[PDB]
């Protein structure tokens, strides 16, 4: 590797960055450009200040595009930026898009418990519950542990929405994940069970 | 016999085990159906036993 | 091992041994040889050449 | 501390029992007829009854312990129909397979063959 | 290829140890599996005798029956399992006698004096293989040659106020006037220091349960302490509770190679200093060690967890190997640095590779000042050891734990090198 | 199924051929018996999801 090699990296990344956390996409779209003129393959991290750059404003189809073009390049995806991916679609709470990224974690080998878990805070933190469940389940039944406050998060939530039937199915799944329902799980259920009309 | 054992006669264990026996017939292929395998015990094969 | 030209005395320990056919003795091992009682290092090796011939 | 000779290697006083133990030159021993016991053993199937208990000496309820085996029992028979039926049991490969996790040797399904079997048409008639 | 043809017939520190320790537990119901003891200049050791090929569930590698152990509870009273002190002997007026909290150490010091007094009790025979007061590396028995050399304020602070404890302790239950039945098991103040050393390096601390009764235990389990420490251990400690048994069981579905030492975590997350303290030794590759640093220079962790494959939250920072592929470099060190070197992180914020290239260098500056503010280079203090023929072993973790920290400070050195260069990518 | 039961028994021979839910007819007689007294025996499962009460059919 070239010694001025590393500094037109450097240079190059040093303005990416700028674009990326000024939120300007189109800016950026540029700056790989002009790097594929400049000869040098990209890379990683290069699709990474692209990737944040949609997902700041919000461009859930151009973080999909941004990510099949470092597909279509042909090298492995950061974790960061497949972090973002997935809490950029539980923003929008487009639940079908964040299990398939997921699964590509999976297929990428990465740890999917700790992206995982900012999938389900992210659907809960934009009231989208019903999903939530889908996503929260779907990994308990796999046999990752979720945190403690998720697990208090999202029994809550449910309780306070009438959901028991979700509440308690993700209650046994924290037993079963070696954390024991204390007393502040158990009246999160009886605020429903109290209404069901059968003391 | 031992602690854990009991001895059954041919004809009191074939009883017991006949929907057993019946499956390892057909397990096996030498009964092509159930009604191969009862027809195949009445006749008492030595294989049956 | 009688048709295999060994030394008697090489011969005698490996019939004390229960070692008769020539199968046999290759199913053994040079320590399990040298745990013989009038068996000695240097013995195993005049014993392979002989194998080697053959 | 540390120690080391002229050519630099290590030396180290050699822990060693410097007193007796009574009971080490008491129990050493084997007996040597037990031959027919030990077949005899694991002919009728008493060393399943061993391993039984000792995966519930690991168990914290028998309930659940047989609830857990059943289920898994299920789970077997499921996937391969065709192969607990005879010889080999689904329960029984449970067992096996449970012990060998722990690390031991147990032969699959604890399933024996008769060795001395004459033929196909005999069958070992038992001396009641 | 036959095996007659084929002709069989290193690590020359190590040697399998006394026949006779193994047999003195094998004939007390204590079965190993797969593993045997190997001693060598550091000490005892459990090493695989074959390659231990990964089942479903955790396999079983050692079983220990309680009534070899010598236990304690951990919280008043003081009630002995498999009982030993009889009922109105002097000794436990003295265990009776000792803070609730701090004493814990030397309440197993005197059942420990108490059970090689007894003829009966088990540990008179395994204390034989016990190290003695010079073999030991619990610094408690270290003098102020070792203690200046250790170059820790803090850490000589500590460990000369636990001797002025221990010492005062056994002036005060063994002066002249004591019944000789607790006045042979400490002749000289010397051997109650490397008592309470033995207690302190060999306690095991669990919540068993016996019969009905659940409970902590400061526990003494004889073959268990010979176990080594590491933050990655391939075995762990589980109590059997209807045998009364303890069981060391390897992870589940992980394979144990031959001729590999078998760990246990003594502590689940703990710096060296800690580790010096209690058990006298230290690991450069301690995921917890920490160093004091100015919080107006910080860098994006994010960047720095996936530059060397380190993924999981904080509590459970761990690195990949099959991604890395061989990264000979990262290792449980590295993962230190995730959590003591000052960061910043946003939601998906976006490093400044200029903006940290700028602070790398000025983390790095920094980073020298330390080394150069301890005399002796990392490289200097393990040269010295190989030079050294005739010290005490606590003079050598003196050494150790002083290099460790240095390295330590060497490692993320190194660290901030390869990660600065390999944020342009 | 080993007993007077004729829907469970029917099929309890051709799984252990090939390889409940229902209360027993025993049970179903005797609620016939009771029917026929003028009694009314009602077995509800209150499910412990959603509280969803459902009257099993005897
Ligand atoms: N991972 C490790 N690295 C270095 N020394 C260790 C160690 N684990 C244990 N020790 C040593 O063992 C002591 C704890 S008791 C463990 C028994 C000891 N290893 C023996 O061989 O008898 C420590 O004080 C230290 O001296």
């Amino acid at each position: 590797v070239s010694a001025l090699e590393r500094s037109l990296r450097l240079t190059f990344m040093d303005e990416l960055m700028e674009r990326a956390r000024n939120r300007d996409p189109s800016g950026v779209s540029e700056v790989i450009y002009d790097m594929i003129a400049a000869g040098l393959s990209p890379g990683p991290r290069s699709f990474h200040g692209l990737v944040v750059a949609h997902a700041l404003n919000g461009d859930e189809q151009g973080a999909m595009h941004s990510l099949r073009k470092e597909l279509g390049a042909g090298q492995r995806p950061l974790p960061e930026t497949m972090i973002a991916l997935v809490r950029l679609s539980g923003s929008k709470g487009n639940a079908q898009r964040g299990l398939e990224l997921l699964a590509a974690m999976e297929k990428l080998n990465y740890d999917i418990r700790q992206a995982w878990l900012i999938l389900v805070e992210e659907l809960v933190r934009t009231n989208h519950l019903e999903e939530a469940n889908k996503v929260f389940l779907k990994g308990a039944r796999g046999g990752m542990r979720a945190t403690d406050q998720l697990y208090d998060l999202m029994i809550e939530e449910d309780c306070k929405a009438g959901d028991h039937s979700n509440a308690l199915d993700i209650s046994y799944e924290m037993e079963a994940a070696g954390r024991f329902a204390t007393t502040f799980h158990f009246n999160c259920l009886l605020s429903v069970q109290a209404t069901c009309g059968i003391p | 016999l031992s602690l854990h054992r009991c001895g059954l006669p041919r004809e009191i264990a074939i009883e017991l085990f006949q929907t057993f026996v019946i499956r390892g017939l057909i397990r096996q292929h030498l009964a092509s159906n159930i009604g191969v395998a009862k027809s195949q015990i009445r006749e008492k094969k030595p294989i049956v036993w | 091992i009688d048709q295999l030209e060994l030394p008697p005395r090489i011969y005698n320990c490996l019939k004390k041994s229960n070692i008769h056919t020539l199968l046999d003795l290759l199913n053994n091992s040079q320590e399990d040889l040298i745990k013989m009682e009038h068996f000695h290092i240097e013995d195993v090796k005049k014993l392979l050449d002989i194998l080697e011939k053959k | 501390g540390i120690q080391r000779d002229d050519n630099g290697r290590r030396i180290w006083r050699r822990r060693t029992l410097t007193k007796k133990d009574d009971m080490l030159r008491y129990k050493l021993q084997r007996v040597p007829f037990v031959e027919e016991q030990v077949r005899k053993i694991k002919e009728v199937g008493k060393v399943m009854t061993m391993d039984i208990e000792r995966l519930l000496l690991s168990e914290d309820n028998r309930f659940e312990f047989v609830n857990s085996v059943a289920a898994e029992a299920t789970e077997y028979v499921e996937k391969n129909r065709d192969e607990y039926g005879g010889t080999k049991k689904a329960i029984f490969h449970v067992l096996s397979n449970r012990v060998n996790d722990l690390g031991f040797d147990r032969p699959e399904a604890y399933a024996e063959s008769d060795p001395y079997k004459p033929g196909p048409g005999y069958l070992k008639e038992y001396y009641t | 290829p036959f095996p007659l043809f084929q002709s069989p017939a290193s690590s020359s520190e190590l040697e399998s140890a006394d026949p006779d320790f193994y047999k003195i537990g094998y004939v007390r119901r204590v079965r190993a599996y797969g593993v045997e003891f190997k001693e060598g200049p550091d000490g005892f050791g459990i090493y695989a005798s074959k390659d231990i090929e990964p089942r479903r569930r955790a396999r079983v590698i050692m079983e220990i029956p309680h009534e070899l152990m010598i236990t304690i509870r951990q919280k008043h009273p003081w009630m002995f399992f498999p009982d030993i002190v009889p009922i109105g002997h002097p000794i436990f007026d003295i265990i009776n006698s000792t803070d609730p909290e701090r004493d814990w150490d030397l309440r197993l010091a005197c059942l420990l004096l108490f059970s090689f007094d007894r003829e009966d009790h088990f540990w008179r025979l395994y204390g034989d293989f016990l190290p003695a007061a010079d073999e030991c590396s619990s610094l408690l028995l270290a003098t102020e040659e070792d203690l200046a050399e250790l170059q820790d304020p803090q850490l000589v602070s500590t460990i000369r106020q636990q001797q002025k404890r221990v010492l005062e302790f056994w002036e005060k239950n063994w002066h002249s006037g004591v019944p000789l039945k607790i006045k042979r098991l400490a002749e000289d103040a010397e051997r109650f220091i490397w008592a309470v050393s033995i207690a302190q390096t060999r306690c095991i601390s669990m919540k068993t349960r016996i019969g009905a009764l659940v409970q902590d235990l400061n526990m003494m389990i004889p073959y268990a302490d010979m176990l080594n420490h590491s933050f990655e251990p391939n075995c762990f400690l589980h109590w059997r509770p209807k045998d009364r048994i303890l069981e060391v069981m390897s992870n589940a579905g992980q394979a144990i190679k031959k001729g590999e030492e078998m760990t246990i975590n003594y502590m689940p997350g703990q710096k060296n200093n800690m580790l010096m303290e209690r058990y006298g030794f230290s690991t450069p590759v301690n995921p917890w060690d920490a160093i004091p640093f100015s919080g107006d220079s910080r860098i994006h962790l994010n960047s720095f967890l996936s530059v060397f494959n380190i993924f999981g939250l904080p509590e459970e920072y761990y690195h990949d190997s099959e991604l890395s592929g061989d990264d000979s470099f990262v290792d449980g060190a590295v993962i230190a640095a995730a959590r003591t070197l000052p960061t910043w992180s946003d939601i998906d914020l976006p490093p400044i590779p200029s903006a940290e290239r700028k602070a790398v260098k000025e983390l790095q500056d920094e980073c020298r000042k330390m080394l150069a503010e301890y005399p002796t280079t990392s490289e200097q203090d393990q040269k010295l050891l190989d030079s050294l023929s005739e010290a005490r072993t606590t003079f050598a973790t003196a050494v150790k734990y002083r290099m460790h920290r240095k390295m330590f400070i060497g490692k993320i050195i190194k660290a901030l090198d390869i990660y600065q260069e390999r944020l342009l990518f | 199924y080993k007993s007077d039961h004729i829907r469970a028994r029917q099929e309890v021979l051709g799984t252990t051929i090939i390889g409940p839910e229902d209360a027993p007819e025993s049970f179903r007689l005797l609620v016939r018996e009771l029917r026929s007294l003028a009694l009314e025996l009602n077995h509800f499962l209150v499910s412990e999801k959603n509280f969803q009460i459902n009257r099993k059919e005897v």
